[PDB]
């Protein structure tokens, strides 16, 4: 997943 | 059992508070594997998949499947303390617990100063050329 | 920063309650030692050196000098299980201190259907006494 | 001490  | 602001050092408690979350049996990213990885569910209606770390307050949307959370989370946040932790709950001591409760309470006003400061220099940045604009003209 | 249920756990909670204790340095049953023995201060108008375990609820009042509350608690309590814990708050583990909530929990339970037995046999002494009254 | 009166 990834950051905001 | 446990008062409120303490719950979230529960792996039932965050595994609770996955509602509609979307990936299932089948997939890496379970409520559970989130849960013991540190995760708890805070989507929004921009981004329904939003997870945050209870512990270091990083925040991770875009999940897939095959994502392993314990991954991601060493990835987006090495330094998070909780990662840190091998024994149970109910095994820590007090003492230990205390300890990892104020790196918490530090992690939060941390977030939320780095969050004061993005929000001020975007003030600032408006501020500024909306004065370069009027000395230009 | 624990929750208000669970202050009393703390022996720096415990002896702050000690407000106007009159045996201070000099004295065996002093704030501290008090405190360690696991008594709070809970003062009446009518009763103010009145002390009680946080943990299995005896009061004991009329305390003296060269009163060891430890020896009182033993004496009046024998069977209270903050008696029994000999490691320091901060090194009992969630475990052991959730063990101990729980027996709390049930002291205090005890306590109150101790104290409701003694309140219905009192007033069903007044009542006896009242219906002796009006036959004789 | 004493138990309570
Ligand atoms: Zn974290
Ligand atoms: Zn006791």
């Amino acid at each position: 997943a990834r950051t905001k | 059992t446990l008062p409120p602001a303490w719950q979230p050092f529960l792996k039932d408690h965050r595994i609770s508070t996955f509602k509609n979350w979307p990936f299932l049996e089948g997939c890496a990213c379970t409520p559970e594997r989130m849960a013991e990885a540190g995760f708890i569910h805070c989507p929004t209606e921009n981004e329904p998949d939003l997870a945050q770390c209870f512990f270091c307050f990083k925040e991770l949307e875009g999940w897939e499947p095959d994502d392993d959370p314990i991954e991601e989370h060493k990835k987006h946040s090495s330094g998070c303390a909780f990662l840190s932790v091998k024994k149970q709950f109910e095994e820590l001591t007090l003492g230990e617990f205390l300890k990892l409760d104020r790196e918490r309470a530090k992690n939060k006003i941390a977030k939320e100063t780095n969050n004061k400061k993005k929000e001020f220099e975007e003030t600032a940045k408006k501020v500024r050329r909306a004065i370069e604009q009027l000395a230009a003209m």
